[PDB]
RNA sequence: AUGGUGAA
RNA sequence: GUUCUUUGUAAAGUGCCUUCGAAGAGUCGAGUUGUUUGGAUGCAGCUCUAAGUGGGUGGUUCCAUCUAAAGCUAA
RNA sequence: GUUUGACCUCAAAUCAGGUAGGAGUACCCGCUGAAUAUCAAUAAGCGGAGGAAAAGAAACCAACCGGGAUUGCCUUAGUAACGCGAGUGAAGCGGCAAAAGCUCAAAUUUGAAAUCUGGUACCUUCGGUGCCCGAGUUGUAAUUUGGAGAGGG
């Protein structure tokens, strides 16, 4: 398949021939607002590898966000802000430069039909998935949260204020032990 | 300096600032603070009529069914 | 005391206008005096306007019969979350994969003694 | 895999090298 | 709180629901010949026991045939198209028996079926027809 | 002045050898959805041995699965692909498969020929038609290859 | 501070659960066949434990597979590998004992 | 050479299977006389 | 110290 | 249990022989600056930026265990 | 062609079918956060969900004749470790409660985009069918998720 040499292209990210895509892609975006929505992804591999499918309940959209609470967490919580009747599923980095950073985010209509009936992706639409960026649990929030095994995470391997209350709270049994 | 609020008539809408101290008007949130816990007493869901949640109990008791009776 | 609604059922929409607007003229007569006969008129009035009501209700859900997408006046009330949480077809909505895997290993009923 | 190398070289010769790259 | 004194004031009235004791009895939904023989009474271990059968495969933390045949006994309680018997006619007709050659036959054989599967399907045609 | 990987597209076929190109993949237009449901439904109430169909092949997935089999003979290739590195590489796969190409200006006009709005790439594999494959092949060379 | 006023109600709660599960699973034991286990941390390697689920290698040698295996109530774990004689001719004669013991009514 | 694998599968050199389901759908569609072939159709356009 | 109130 | 349907050269599983046999990059990683931990880890602005019989975690020549940079899932 | 078409992009319609605010808040998730070590990932503040939430089937724990999703309890243990000062303070193994595994990216359906949203007329109406419209080729269905897996006999 041809994906596989969009990656191996897309490793060399230093090649003149991204840094002249990079350039030519960051002047395009510079001249349209802040959030708007994308035609396609930039970046088919990436989209597609992290969930992304070209069908009817997609949609793409490119924010732009200072640089120097991560970047790609304050991408995914304005997307989410603005588009209330989507859900974040995932985002990926798409350009940089000295003043602005870009990522690309792709979300899910869970209204659509074509979601509602799609075995492989109407679990979105459960309510317990609102708003997966202001809870974190994207892929980048949860990273950001420590989420991991091994003794690296030990203290945030699920929960950094759950381990404080355990070890915090003082348990009684009706026989003391 | 202040003047009945339509929200919530409690004569608390200041007339220079036009805001309502007690219930944030017109902001759309509600002002309420966890360190207040008589005000949210005073304003907590059923001190009013309840013209609706009142009956969402019983219509889950029955599953919130429709239609009529079959006699 | 009063009109019954089950004589009422059967009234056409002028008899029914008809029969609001003589007790309309009744109830008017009787307030100039100001007398349980006005709680009579008065229920009688309510139960004329429910009866009309019901059967512009239901000639509305005629018109409407069958076709998708009818007014949200006569959609179910339940609540504003059970309109989401994806119907019973959509739930059991099952990839041809995992059915197919079901149909080769269903789940069995067994038991242990020999 | 001998196809995996072959689109590494691909690669490799489609973009060149990288600044730091250029410095050897 | 509020809403409770509110409720308890109202004349709406209470949604009542008993159900305590549902709780403890439950009905066998799962098998029509363990209905007939459950007890009730007896708890889930007990019954197990009283029926001949093991209620837990690992050893049990803490201390501690005559239905069984019903169960036993319990144990004891496809075919080809038109379309498909019509082509497998053909060929029988055009090869009968020379599987080799009926393997080679381009304007009969339109699907390159294997030799194994042709002889089962003129084998199962056979049985079912002649 | 961009890098040379850049900028192969702006030279492309000529309006002579691209019209006769577009001329002879007219011919292989794959069955469009109505014209195979009608087709279908005819031999189904007809039932109610075969020859290989042919067509061209355009997806570029598919395109690219026949393309390093050294199957494909001619690849036609837009050159106004918004994602440029799907594009990118592919002249340099043909020319290491050894698999003649072309770019033609327009995916517009790539995709109006296989009842598609748009199509990035398209690919012919099988022909009906041999001699005239053949010659357009060796003009697309002539033309294209030994030129830039 | 909690206090486990709630032991004797969670325990009879468990015990509803489980009488629940039954009702529902009647004709099955609830349990899942485990196998054999030798734990690591010599202060424990003497004392044998149940384990998680049978390997891949002890399904294959009893006679069933996996996929097969679980709809009859067996534990498969692909994780573990083996790495003993003994605990893989236990294993192997816990299944075999198993499925000689079970009962299957027909699906029609 | 080609640098691909995983020789060519019957379905290349064999009419295509979806082709006869779909064909075989058709079919029992007509049988519920759900489908009215374009035979029929040609004479009910009048 | 946290969050608000009015006051030129 | 009861009743109508299946079908279509349809979809799977078992053992054997044969030909092939993909793996999440501005990501891992190092540097520095803020932050958390009783853990020295992790979190976070930014210069650089990794390989495929490769990579991560642990010790006396290396040996033991997995395949991160996607997601769903009742108890 | 001193024209006429394919798209792509951008706007509008009292367009048709949809969703978003807010309330409540004991528990859940994230951000922020006081009165160099201590009160402290507390108090307060903001944003986001449900009946539970999060996490969840290892780039794990161990150095053993090895265990094998996540979660809670006892134990480990007031130990290791640290600030060695007042003091903070784990985790494997072990026993218990309950156990369920899976879905994409990745190699051609190319002998048939086989996929799906919507409109229309019916029926057995949480949906199904005939037709049309549009999305999809810059990839919608089946086949594979490392336990390997795939074309054939
Ligand atoms: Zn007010």
């Amino acid at each position: 398949g041809a994906y596989k040499y969009l990656e191996e292209l897309q490793r060399k990210k230093q090649s003149d021939v991204l840094r002249f895509l990079q350039r030519v892609r960051v002047w395009e975006y510079r001249q349209k607002n802040v959030i708007h929505r994308a035609a396609r992804p930039t970046r088919p591999d990436k989209a597609r590898r992290l969930g992304y499918k070209a069908k009817q309940g997609f949609v793409i959209y490119r924010v732009r966000v200072r640089r120097g609470r991560s970047l790609r967490a304050t991408a995914e919580e304005r997307v989410g802000r603005r588009a209330a009747n989507l859900r974040v599923l995932n985002s990926y980095w798409v350009n940089q430069d000295s003043t602005y950073k870009y990522f690309e985010v792709i979300l899910v209509d869970p209204q659509h039909k074509a979601i509602r009936r799609d075995a492989r992706y109407n679990w979105i639409c459960d309510p317990v998935h609102k708003h997966r960026e202001a809870r974190g649990l994207t892929a980048t929030g949860k990273k950001s949260r420590g989420i991991n095994k091994g003794h690296k995470f030990n203290n945030t391997k699920a929960g950094r204020r759950k381990t404080w209350k355990r070890q915090n709270t003082l348990s009684l049994w009706r026989y003391r032990k | 300096s202040h003047t009945l609020c339509n929200r919530c008539g409690r004569r608390s809408f200041h007339v220079q600032k036009k805001t309502c101290s007690s219930c944030g008007y017109p902001a759309a949130k509600t002002r309420s603070y966890n360190w207040g816990a008589k005000a949210k007493r005073r304003h907590t869901t059923g001190t009013g009529r309840m013209r609706y949640l009142k009956h969402v109990s019983r219509r889950f008791k029955n599953g919130f069914q429709t239609g009529s009776a079959s006699k | 005391a009063g009109v019954k609604a089950y004589e009422l059922r059967t009234k056409s929409k002028e008899q029914l206008a008809s029969q609001l607007v003589d007790l309309k003229k009744e109830l008017a007569e009787l307030k100039v005096q100001k007398l349980p006969k006005i709680k009579t008129v008065r229920k009688s009035i309510a139960c004329v306007l429910t009866v009309i009501n019901e059967q512009q209700r239901e000639a509305v859900r005629q018109l409407y019969k069958g076709k998708k997408y009818q007014p949200k006046d006569l959609r179910a009330k339940k609540t504003r979350a059970l309109r989401r949480a994806l119907t019973k077809f959509e739930a059991s909505q099952v990839t041809e994969k995992q059915r197919k895997k079901q149909i080769a290993f269903p789940q069995r009923k067994y038991a242990i003694k020999a | 895999s001998n196809r995996t190398k072959f689109v590494r070289s691909l690669v490799r010769e489609i973009a060149g090298l990288s600044p730091y790259e250029r410095r050897l | 709180s509020v809403r409770k004194r509110k409720m308890n004031r109202s004349s709406v009235g209470k949604a009542t629901r008993r159900n305590k004791d549902k709780q403890r009895k439950i009905n066998i939904q799962s098998n029509p010949i363990i209905a007939a023989n459950w007890d009730y009474s007896l708890t889930m271990a007990q019954n197990y026991k009283k029926l001949g059968l093991r209620a837990k495969l690992q050893t049990p933390a803490g201390g501690k045939e005559t239905e069984v045949v019903k169960k036993l006994e319990e144990l004891a309680s496809r075919s080809q198209s038109e379309r498909e018997e019509e082509w497998l006619e053909k060929l029988y007709k055009k090869h009968g028996d020379d599987y080799k050659k009926m393997f080679f036959d381009k304007k009969l054989n339109i699907y390159q079926q294997s030799e194994g599967d042709l002889k089962r399907r003129l084998l199962r045609w056979k049985k079912r027809n002649g | 002045k961009v890098p040379p990987t850049i900028a192969q597209f702006q030279y492309t076929l000529d309006r002579n050898t691209a019209a006769e190109t577009f001329k002879l993949f007219n011919k292989y237009r794959p069955e469009t959805a109505a014209e195979k449901k009608e087709r279908l439904t005819k031999e189904a109430a007809a039932v109610a041995a075969s020859p290989k169909p042919y067509a061209v092949k355009y997806g570029l997935n598919h395109v690219v699965a026949l393309i390093e089999n050294k199957k494909a003979k001619l690849v036609l290739i837009a050159n106004d692909v918004d994602p440029i590195e799907l594009v990118v590489f592919l002249p340099a796969l043909c020319k290491k498969m050894g698999v003649p190409y072309a770019i033609v200006k327009g995916k517009a006009r790539l995709g109006t020929l296989v009842n598609q709005k748009t199509s990035a790439v398209a690919a012919l594999t099988e022909v009906r038609d041999e001699a005239a494959l053949a010659k357009l092949v060796s003009t697309i060379d002539a033309n294209f290859a030994d030129k830039y | 501070v909690k206090v486990h006023f709630d032991q004797a109600g969670k325990k009879v709660s468990r015990r509803n659960a489980r009488a629940t599960r039954a009702a529902k699973i009647a004709p099955r034991p609830l349990d899942l066949l485990r196998p054999v286990v030798r734990a690591p941390t010599v202060k424990y390697n003497r004392k044998v434990r149940a384990g998680r689920g049978f390997t891949l290698a002890e399904v294959k040698a009893a006679g069933l597979t996996a996929a097969y295996a679980r709809t009859i109530g067996i534990a498969v774990d692909h994780r573990r590998q083996n790495r003993n004689q003994e605990i893989f001719d236990a294993n192997v004669q816990r299944l075999k004992e198993y499925q000689s013991k079970i009962i299957v009514f027909p699906r029609n | 050479m080609p640098l691909t694998a995983v020789p060519e599968p019957k379905r290349r050199f064999v009419p295509s299977k979806n082709e006869a389901k779909r064909v075989m759908k058709i079919v029992r569609a007509i049988r519920e006389g759900r489908i009215i072939p374009p035979k029929k159709l040609k004479e009910m356009k009048e």
